[PDB]
DNA sequence: CACGACCCGCACGTACGCAGC
DNA sequence: GGCTGCGTACGTGCGGGTCGT
């Protein structure tokens, strides 16, 4: 049994052997600069090899560029198989740490639901991953993030946005600031519009929104109270003698950092049509 | 002492089995289709030797299939733009080609775009689009209405109204619905008004002969009423 | 910049089960 | 039944990592 024994450890050996050498051979074979690749854990390696194999298989820097957010790519399971390199400017990860495994990893939990029901053509819907960036940062030392995603399927491809924080904000546009229930509390207007603040103020923004459109409006609100921030479609808003107007909106959530508590609401409000019909 | 030794053990078992997971996923994904199931050396082996068989343009093609926009590097006066402006808004190098974006733009919307020309985002209107940059690019997004007040007082209205019964809004914005009804029936609509208010955000459909289906509003975050939706339409 | 605090990838040895000159 | 190669597991000590205080 000892002869077994000793030979069962050296022949085990050996397969170990070449063992990690495919292993850090397979990471010589990457689209990784090896500055980075055998540098790397094993299971990674299994992770990115699948998620490239599969990327390849399902199918100048011009464009990217101007792009805000980045680059999703997901199955029908959700093992999201490709992410841009602009990653880094947002969220804080790496391509290289989230290329190729779950989205729901990722992802708040209490919002995979969404996701589920949107892997079930046109697609524009609110995420919530885990930036940690503020410079990049830990796990778990980092918190959740929103992201707004336009997307189309084949097998799944996103683009991925970031909202402005008006903790770092910045003729087209007028903010605007109300309660929870949404009840003005300050304000900019007139010009595009109408009204004034001094009018207003008090004045649920329910009663000057259109019939056709606060159906949209009540359910990116009741996003905007359940996940973070948002940016609504295009509303046919009231004036104050005409029609309407194209309106949209970039809403974000004020939390007293004093125990992070639900205290007010800011509104970025874009403007895009002239006062339609007078009369 | 034993916790963490036995922790140990089971997460030691879910990272062997999750790149048992790797492997077999790895091992179908990869062509070498076999008989049935290799051990895991020779499934990488082959993984690798595939592996051997080897971008930009790919990932243009991606934000196309993702947005349906186009790409423009422009001055106003443009000098290039994506071929893809075609499938979006046509006009393709017409009144593009070099030609000053202002001549592209809503003839209203030209002094916000200049006032945003001293990174860099805005939203255009253009000729049959939220835009973004430093160059830049661009992408896209018989019945009628009727709110009303909590004891039947009008709000707002849906013109197609005058098309419906031939009316118009003013002369009904802020009257009674109680006073357009048929005497006959003055009370039911007022018991729908007196059921909807209770009937907590759900709808209320009721014969006015004009059917209409009338449910409350409750602001969604206080969740206390201010209005009263109520599509009405003809039959 | 430290030190034990711990967590983790990756060795490592050994076990149980298949086959067969 | 013996003993082997042969391969996939489970358990674990050890180096190098990172977080808290």
């Amino acid at each position: 049994s000892e002869r077994r024994k000793e030979k069962s450890r050296d022949a085990a050996r050996s397969r170990r052997s070449k063992e990690s050498e495919v292993f850090y051979e397979l990471a010589h074979q990457l689209p990784l600069p090896h500055n980075v690749s055998s540098h790397l854990d094993k299971a990674s390696v299994m992770r990115l090899t699948i998620s490239y194999l599969r990327v390849r298989k399902l199918l100048d820097c011009f464009y990217l560029k101007a792009l805000d957010g980045f680059v999703m790519v997901l199955t029908d399971d959700g093992d999201m198989v490709y992410i841009s390199d602009n990653v880094n400017k947002y969220m804080g990860l790496t391509q290289f740490e989230l290329t190729g495994h779950s989205v729901f990893d990722f992802t708040h939990p209490c919002d995979h639901e969404e996701m589920r029901e949107m892997l079930t053509t046109q697609r524009s819907f609110f995420l919530r991953m885990k930036c940690t960036l503020t410079r990049t940062m830990n796990i778990k030392s980092a918190t959740w993030k929103v992201l707004h995603c336009t997307g189309h399927i084949h097998c799944l491809v996103l683009i991925c946005e970031p909202i402005p924080h008006p903790s770092n904000i910045e003729s087209k546009t007028f903010l605007s600031r109300h309660s929870l229930d949404m009840k003005f509390s300050y304000c900019d207007i007139t010009e595009l519009m109408g009204y004034e603040p001094e009018e207003l103020l008090g004045r649920s923004i329910y009663e000057y929104y259109h019939a056709l459109d606060s159906d949209h409006l009540t359910k990116t609100h009741h996003d905007m109270f359940t996940k973070g921030q948002v940016t609504t479609g295009q509303y046919r808003m009231l004036a104050k003698r005409g029609g309407y107007v194209w309106v949209e909106t970039q809403a974000t959530v004020i939390y007293n950092t004093k125990n992070s508590q639900p205290q007010c609401i800011v509104c970025v409000n874009y403007v895009v049509s002239g006062i339609i019909q007078h009369d | 002492e034993r916790l963490a030794r036995e922790n140990h053990s089971e997460i030691e078992r879910r990272r062997r089995n999750k790149m048992t997971a790797y492997i077999t996923e790895l091992s179908d994904m990869v062509p070498t289709a076999l008989a049935r199931k290799p051990d895991k050396l020779t499934i990488l082996r082959m993984a690798v030797s595939h592996m051997k068989s080897l971008t930009d343009q790919e990932l243009k093609h991606l934000i196309l299939e993702a947005a349906d926009g186009f790409l423009f590097i422009v001055s106003g006066r443009v000098v290039y733009v994506s071929d893809s402006v075609t499938p979006v808004l046509n006009q393709p190098q017409s009144e593009w080609f070099g030609s000053t974006l202002y001549d592209q733009v809503h003839p209203d919307d030209v002094d916000k775009l200049r006032e945003q020309l001293s990174r860099r985002s805005f939203i255009c209107r253009m000729r049959c689009v939220h835009c973004t940059g430093y160059v830049a690019i661009g992408r896209l997004q018989t019945e009628f209405i009727s709110r009303h007040n909590i004891e039947g007082i009008f709000t707002f209205v849906d013109h197609r109204c005058v098309a419906t019964v031939g009316y118009q809004p003013q002369e009904l914005l802020g009257k009674n619905i109680v006073e357009f009804c048929h005497p006959e029936d003055q009370q039911l609509l007022r018991d729908s008004f007196q059921q909807v208010v209770k009937l907590k955000g759900q709808v209320l459909s009721v014969m006015f002969w004009m059917r209409t289906s009338s449910f409350t509003f409750q602001n969604p975050y206080s969740d206390e009423i201010e209005y009263i939706i109520c599509t009405n339409t003809n039959v």
